[PDB]
């Protein structure tokens, strides 16, 4: 007994293991287990492809499950490693199944860099292998029927999922075998053979003829359509066509023979005869034209036995008129069969190797979130610092809070003395002098590291060129020049980072040189400092003066405001939200992840309380600097312009400017120091990367 | 602020 099956497609073996491992290492921390388990699995994958595909050999469910196991593992991997995004050079090469092309060759191949192409072929082979196992089954047997019926319906569903997946995934024209019309015809043949099987079970289980006639008729309807599809497109092996034709006929005859047992049961004798004659015609034709592909003898002997006896009984006894075919009611149809939907996992006991691996969808989103968090936070920080700077500069340029605390011109105003002690307490000028001294050394330490590193490259390159010049034959490997261009481009970049640092060093140094001497004064013991501040005869309207208490409370409000910026900045920086989860969720319940909208709404939840206040500071400062200047310019009427007070004025203005500068400078110097300190970390790893590559080579 | 960006 002959059933159609499909042969596997062939593939050249490819390096799955290495292109994948590249991404893995360039995404997680080198030396950790989030780099470990995703290399142990990447190798097990590469092996598993070879075992599933690497040979057209084994012909049972061990090898089918390995294929199925392989299909599910591929499908599971797609949302990880960026395949959709193109920069992975994994190219899959498959050969036509049928040696068919829409061109006059003997074979044709397609090699594509597309996981979608890969997965279709794997599934075709799953379909095909299942077909071969089904065709092999022993059909006089309950497990034979059941295994074939399940495998044909799988093959039919597998081929149909291929029909609806190919053109989208694969962004080329597929080979003829995995082409929609082919794979759609194959799906229907598999469905048909699955009916055949159920028609065979009903026969073996001695079910009612009415039933069997209807199952045979359904099969015949399925085989006819498959036949038609084939009449004007020769895309399948040469044996498919005549087998479809014979099976179509045999199933019409089985339908007619069974319905003929009905007609007899109902004393429709002319109909018995007409239907039997039809069964005889089809089988006679099948026996002579398709003798290579079927054996139909018993059934022929059984038709004729039944027919002679009906004609004996009719001619003598009953005398029933034999109708034309055209006048007979259609035999019904009953399907007991379905194309099996493909839904991973199709393998049993499936386990996902890269289950723990976070999807790319999240990575991109999680990264892009951080660049939006970063803008919002620096945004807010820089705005505030710019403001406090500008407020301090205005208060200095107007001798405040000093002026309104300047009882006589005899002593050190309380605020100036307060600022002084803060400077003395933070170490004084020694702290600024020491940081300025060590800055060129931390610079030099970084130049040292960059040069020694590139020198390694230079020295290895020179000997590599000499060896290739002297031993042309004995020394053939890619030149050092080409291997080193990546590292040498990190190098030229680092250089530019250093060019920027130097200029910044310049800025701090000039400001340091421009303000040293006034700071040194500020740091002097209180009576010593008072001696260097010129005395003046005070403008004595400064007892209960109303213009004073307005400035006084106004400066308190300005003080409040700027002191508050400090707890704001710190809260802006100390908080954060791990967003992986909110991303994970939107991925599983929705089609895709839209981070923009999802992150905006969460950055408003986490940071909105603080961004509001940051804004309520800037504007509040604006308001305070408005009616501090228009208020001050009135206070200035109470003070008169003479030489002794112009002098004290400037010294006071300049001592306050000095405190501002000491504070700014300490912050700048400690910023430069941490920078040159983090940069050594960057550069040591670069120096290490240079020696590893100069010694691996 | 003053000193260049360290990110990569």
């Amino acid at each position: 007994a002959t059933f159609i099956s499909v042969q596997l497609k062939k593939t050249s073996e490819v390096d799955l293991a290495k292109p994948l491992v590249k991404f893995i290492q360039q995404t997680y921390p080198s030396g950790g287990e989030e780099q470990a388990q995703y290399c142990r699995a990447a190798e097990e994958l590469s092996k598993l492809r070879r075992a599933a595909v690497g040979r057209p050999l084994d012909k049972h469910e061990g090898a089918l499950e390995t294929l199925l196991r392989y299909y599910d593992q591929i499908c599971s991997i797609e949302p990880k490693f960026p395949f959709s995004e193109n920069q992975i050079c994994l190219t899959f090469t498959w050969k036509d199944a049928f040696d068919k092309g829409s061109l006059f060759g003997g074979s044709v191949k397609l090699a594509l860099a597309s996981l979608g192409y890969e997965k279709s072929c794997v599934l075709f082979n799953c379909a095909a292998l299942a077909s071969q196992i089904a065709a092999e089954q022993n059909l006089d047997n309950d497990e034979g029927l059941k295994i074939a019926a399940k495998h044909y319906q799988f093959a039919s569903g597998a081929f149909l999922h291929i029909k609806e997946t190919v053109l989208s995934a694969l962004s080329r024209e597929p080979t003829v075998d995995i082409s929609p019309d082919t794979v759609g015809t194959l799906s229907l043949i598999m469905l048909a053979q699955a009916q055949e099987v159920f028609f065979l079970k009903a026969t073996r289980d001695k079910m009612k003829d009415a039933i069997i006639a209807k199952l045979a008729n359904q099969a015949a309807d399925y085989f006819g359509d498959a036949f038609k599809q084939c009449q004007y497109k020769d895309t399948l092996p040469k044996e498919v066509f005549p087998v479809l034709a014979a099976k179509h006929c045999i199933m019409q005859a089985n339908a007619e023979y069974h319905q003929s047992i009905l007609a007899k049961q109902q004393y429709y004798f002319g109909e018995e005869i007409a239907r039997l004659q039809h069964a005889a015609e089809l089988i006679k034709t099948v026996a002579s034209r398709y003798d290579e592909y079927v054996n139909v003898k018993d059934f022929s002997d059984k038709i004729n036995r039944a027919l002679a006896a009906a004609k004996k009984d009719n001619d003598f006894i009953y005398h029933d008129r034999v109708p034309d075919l055209k006048d007979l009611d259609p035999i019904g149809k009953a399907t007991l069969v379905k194309s099996t939907p493909v839904n991973v996992p199709i393998s049993q006991k499936f386990t996902d190797l890269f289950e723990k691996m976070v999807p790319v969808s999240v990575q991109q989103s999680l990264a892009a979130y951080n660049q939006r968090k970063a803008d919002l936070v620096n945004r807010s920080i820089a705005q505030m610092r710019e403001a406090t700077t500008l407020a301090n500069g205005v208060l200095a340029s107007l001798n405040l809070p000093a002026a309104i605390e300047d009882v006589s011109g005899d002593t050190v105003p309380q605020s100036i003395l307060t600022k002084s002690r803060s400077v003395i307490e933070q170490g004084g000028i020694q702290t600024v002098d020491q940081l300025i001294k060590e800055l060129p050394e931390l610079l030099q330490r970084n130049r040292e590291i960059l040069d020694e590193s590139l020198r390694l490259l230079d020295e290895e390159e020179a000997t590599d060129n000499d060896l290739r010049a002297k031993f042309k034959e004995r020394w053939q490997r890619t030149p050092s020049n080409e291997l080193y261009k990546p590292l040498r481009a990190e190098g030229t970049n680092f250089r530019t980072v250093l060019d920027k640092a130097v200029q910044a060093d310049g800025q701090v140094k000039e400001c340091y040189q421009s303000h040293r001497d006034t700071i040194v004064l500020l740091c002097k013991p209180e009576p010593e400092l008072n001696a260097a501040i010129p005395s003046a005869n005070p403008a004595k309207t400064m007892q209960g003066s109303e213009v004073v208490n307005v400035l006084k409370s106004l400066l308190s409000n300005l003080d409040e405001v700027k002191k508050e910026r400090e707890g704001l900045e710190n809260d802006l920086k100390s908080v954060n939200f791990d967003m992986t989860s909110k991303f994970l969720t939107a991925l599983a319940q929705d089609g895709v992840i839209n981070e923009e909208a999802l992150s905006v709404t969460e950055l408003d939840r986490v940071y909105g309380g603080l961004t509001t206040k940051v804004q309520e500071s800037l504007k509040k400062q604006e308001g305070l600097l408005k009616n501090i200047q228009v208020s001050h310019q009135e206070f200035s009427k109470m003070k008169q312009s003479n030489n002794e007070a112009n002098l004290r004025e400037e010294v006071l203005k300049n001592l306050a400017t000095a405190y501002d500068n000491f504070v700014e400078l300490v912050a700048n110097l400690k910023e430069g120091t941490k920078f040159y300190n983090e940069l050594t970390e960057i550069l040591v790893r670069f120096q290490n990367k240079c020696s590893d590559i100069v010694f691996a080579r | 602020n003053l000193y260049p960006d360290l990110s990569e």
